[PDB]
């Protein structure tokens, strides 16, 4: 329930990126994936790096983009 | 997975994107019919024509350029200007149907975890449409500022007009058949832009 | 040797055009769009890149800018003062 | 209750990105605009070549997509002034696009002239009830 | 795996906050996107002296819960008073109350980026029944933003 | 060089002979015939033909135009001041 | 920071190119990490001064 | 930060004040980026001032970028005559009206 | 190194600026024009 | 995940220690990295030995950048 305690959801503003209500009240619900989000945690390993490149490997070893060994992906 | 005491289908994707897609793209055609005047009244192509029934060119415009060519040295520029497209003979003015207008035809080639996968392939399509209609009105709205953009500047006097030469022939033709009138109209400058800068008109709005 | 003046490429990233050839690039956490051709991201946003690095910079009248840069999976910016991420897929 | 007063109908994704390309179109035609409005300010207007005058003065609403001439002889013909044409039609047709409502013939008249251009020509001569339109000397 | 709203904050939450705010006493105002909570002097502070009471807090603390509701960027505090001894006294006074008011809130986790404190004295009344001292429905705190996206 | 002048097939469709060796199309919407001959239409009609765009042109004493383009299976056409599409069969 | 100091003693201070006035006094509490010229100019607007760029 | 800036006092600011007149507080709207004595003769032709050069222009001309919406032309000549640096100067005269652009020796 | 407007009549570029470092830091090995520092 | 949320917790005071804004130069140059070592000793073999006061290095040259680093791209 996104515009609960009002009129319900009249239709999704994708220039803001979120839902309008039926009264004149912006929602705090997201119904665009290009809406401004407070992101400060994000998954994933060779962060900060080009990223996890495609090769296929025989050892455990996971290679980032730009050469750096990630340790916590590597199998032990 | 987690703790120390915690240690001790792919066919309905494919089946609702393409429904997804075309009831989308049925919808935006709709929409876009329901405001056609609206669109001519925008995007007029016709009254942007020269005089001989030229095309005006495509210009681009970018501003406080910075390029990283390498370590110990940049090259940076305060605008630049490009021809993207040149001008040419036309017949028929563009119009935006050539650009806006989707694609639909109608697709008639055909449960506990069905249906969830089902409506995400349906998501799926629906975003997938309106990526394509973004990328259309982006490609559109591209072609008319160059348009505006070579006007302006031909008022500031930083390009060339194009150059019109024409030759009347009169009545030619051999005993089989005639041509009463004949005239050639021949382009021979293109227009472009100017270095000489001592040239440049500035424009004071009061 | 004089260096090269910039890309091309940038005035059609500002403009919204994407490069021929290239492939889209999902972005979530905020209004931007990105787009990869030649391994290397071009990114129209009008927030402020902080942390990645770019390569080459284009800006439009109305403030909108236009970035060349190496692909990596996550970018730092700065809304109004306060500073977030932005998560790339699809590389 | 707590409620806003601008409550419309829902809106569509394709008439708001329709909405916001075209906001910036027009600023740009506004900027672009003002720019050569400074550059040549002119100074002649086409009241002297199409004067008004009685029954010119009855009203029509017009949305027409079409060539200038029969526009212009069915204007006439309501306007009951004879109608002259004078120049060679060109091959590529002189197209207009006029939709108004509820204005004068004679402002009809000079919006068409106007949109005309370098193409063709309008003017109305009351003492002898004439509308003509002339090409240009042009091809 | 993406987040579906802003985290700590619901509509209902807030529509009960309002009429709870407005049912006790505090004025809460919305035209627009502009947000206003208008708060009488006497329910803060002592008799024309810039000291909190003990029991104010409590009402603080709900203000803050009704502040981390929304995401912002710029908060305005601004005090008002009457006359009591001259000029000075009472844009001194409207001032330290704006900031004791205001430390408490930036205290409190509001997610703002700016504050801005400023007291006017007595030059901007709303009522013209000026018999009250600190009990005059024109001696006031208001707390002024705009609701960002 | 002096360009071509005309196509000389346009007198035989503007008296509505088609040209020898071409196929029908079938034209929908509106009063107008078409025809194929070399991977080009020929269109005979007395609309206005707006928005795809011709190659060559010809006109008769009458008011019939004849018409030299590529291939398309939509025209847009100006009737009476009016903006319609006629649909092309046959390509 | 000390070695500095040290080195290079300064003789001049901002207070001559940025003087103080009335209304400059209400105050503020601000965590901002972006480009100077939005936060300056909210200073301006909160200050009810105008605001030039050169 | 205290130690490592230096500024100038403003009794000797090199920088040209408001000359307030009552023809330069008309406001304006400039998109400019290029030689500087165009627009300043511009400028003086809308302010209604006479426009006068004394110098030599360079090889390499000297280039300014003006783009604001609404802006006094007083202001404008102030941000002229700080984007030109120590190559050009611009001087008003109200009692004669006129404006004069004087290039670096 | 300033350059002006230059470009050919298809693309220009209105105010060019190149820069480069020329010369990269290093320490020196001249011991005479060190200065000391005695912080009272 | 654990110090990845600690670190996460204390954001505001690593920006300023770790402030990498404050010491770039003049053309958006990064300063390079010194390295000083105090009373070596080398006992290279028998017989012989090598003794020095003080010993500064270059370990990284300056180069120009766009950007500041930032500690997520050390510490995360």
């Amino acid at each position: 329930g996104c515009c609960s305690k009002m009129g319900g959801i009249n239709y999704c503003d994708s220039s803001a990126g979120r839902l309008v209500c039926n009264n004149g009240f912006y929602s705090t619900c997201y119904c665009t994936r290009h809406a401004v989000m407070d992101l400060q945690f994000l998954m994933g390993c060779c962060l900060w790096h080009g990223g996890v490149y495609p090769q296929l490997n025989s050892s455990g070893l996971v290679v980032c983009n730009d050469g750096y060994v990630s340790e916590e992906c590597s199998l032990q | 997975t987690g703790s120390l005491a915690g240690l001790q289908k792919e066919t309905a994707l494919s089946v609702g994107a393409q429904a997804g897609l075309a009831w989308r793209a049925k919808i935006i055609d709709e929409q876009l019919n329901k405001q056609a005047r609206n669109l001519d009244a925008i995007y007029d192509f016709n009254s942007l024509v020269l005089e001989h029934n030229i095309l005006p060119p495509v210009l681009l415009e970018g501003r406080n350029t910075l390029n990283l060519a390498d370590a110990q040295s940049i090259r940076i520029s305060d605008r630049t200007y490009k021809v993207a497209k040149q001008a040419h003979f036309i017949t028929t003015p563009p119009t935006w149907r050539q650009y806006l207008w989707m694609d639909y035809v109608k697709p008639e080639a055909p449960k506990e975890i069905w249906c969830i996968y089902t409506e995400r392939g349906w998501k799926n399509g629906i975003d997938q449409a309106n990526t394509i209609l973004e990328e259309n009105i982006a490609r559109i709205k591209e072609d008319f500022g160059g348009m505006i953009l070579y006007r302006k500047l031909l008022a500031m006097n930083m390009v060339s007009p194009p150059y019109v030469s024409h030759t009347d022939l009169g009545v030619t033709g051999d005993g089989s058949e005639i041509h009463i009138d004949d005239r050639v109209l021949r382009i021979t400058a293109l227009p472009e832009l100017n270095v000489n800068s001592a040239e440049w008109r500035a424009a004071v709005a009061k | 040797g004089i260096p090269p003046s910039a890309n091309d490429l940038l005035l059609h990233v500002l403009e919204g055009v994407p490069p021929p050839g290239s492939r889209r690039l999902v972005v979530s956490g905020g209004d931007a769009r990105a787009w990869l051709s030649n391994e290397k991201m071009y990114v129209r946003t009008n927030l402020t890149i902080l942390s990645p690095g770019w390569l080459a910079s284009m800006t439009s009248a109305d403030g909108t800018h236009a970035y060349e840069m190496q692909k990596s999976p996550v970018l730092l910016v700065s809304w109004h003062g306060k500073v977030m991420q932005l998560k790339v897929e699809g590389l | 209750k707590f409620k806003k007063p601008p409550i419309n109908n829902p809106s569509d994704d394709a008439t708001i990105k329709l909405a916001e390309a075209a906001v910036s179109v027009s600023d740009s035609m506004l900027e672009m605009a003002k720019v050569e409005k400074v550059i040549t300010p002119p100074s002649k207007d086409n009241t002297l070549t199409i004067p008004n005058a009685y029954n010119l003065q009855a009203r029509a609403s017009v949305d027409w997509s079409g060539p200038i001439e029969e526009l212009t002889a069915r204007i006439a013909k309501a306007a009951h002034f004879r109608f002259r044409v004078l120049g060679k039609s060109p091959s590529v047709p002189v197209l207009i696009s006029i939709s108004t409502k509820d204005e004068s013939l004679a402002e009809i008249l000079r919006d068409i002239d106007y949109q005309a251009g370098k193409k063709a020509s309008i003017h109305v001569y009351p003492n002898s009830q004439v509308v003509e339109l002339r090409y240009a000397k042009i091809y | 795996k993406l987040p579906c709203r802003v985290d700590g904050a619901c509509d209902a939450t807030i529509i009960k906050m309002m009429t709870d705010l407005n049912k006790k006493g505090i004025k809460v105002a919305s035209v627009g996107q502009n947000y206003l909570i208008s708060i009488p002097a006497s329910a803060l502070f002592a008799d024309q002296s810039p000291r909190l009471n003990w029991a104010s807090y409590s009402l603080l603390n709900e203000i803050a819960a009704f502040l981390k509701q929304f995401r912002k960027i710029a908060i305005t505090v601004t005090s008002y008073s009457s006359k009591y001894v001259s000029v000075k006294r009472e844009r001194a006074l409207t001032l330290a109350r704006s900031r004791v008011v205001s430390e408490y809130l930036w205290s409190q986790g509001v997610d703002s980026r700016i504050i801005f404190t400023q007291g006017l004295g007595s030059d901007k009344p709303i009522t013209s029944y000026t018999l009250g001292g600190d009990r005059s429905p024109n001696a006031r705190v208001e707390i002024t933003f705009r609701r960002a996206v």
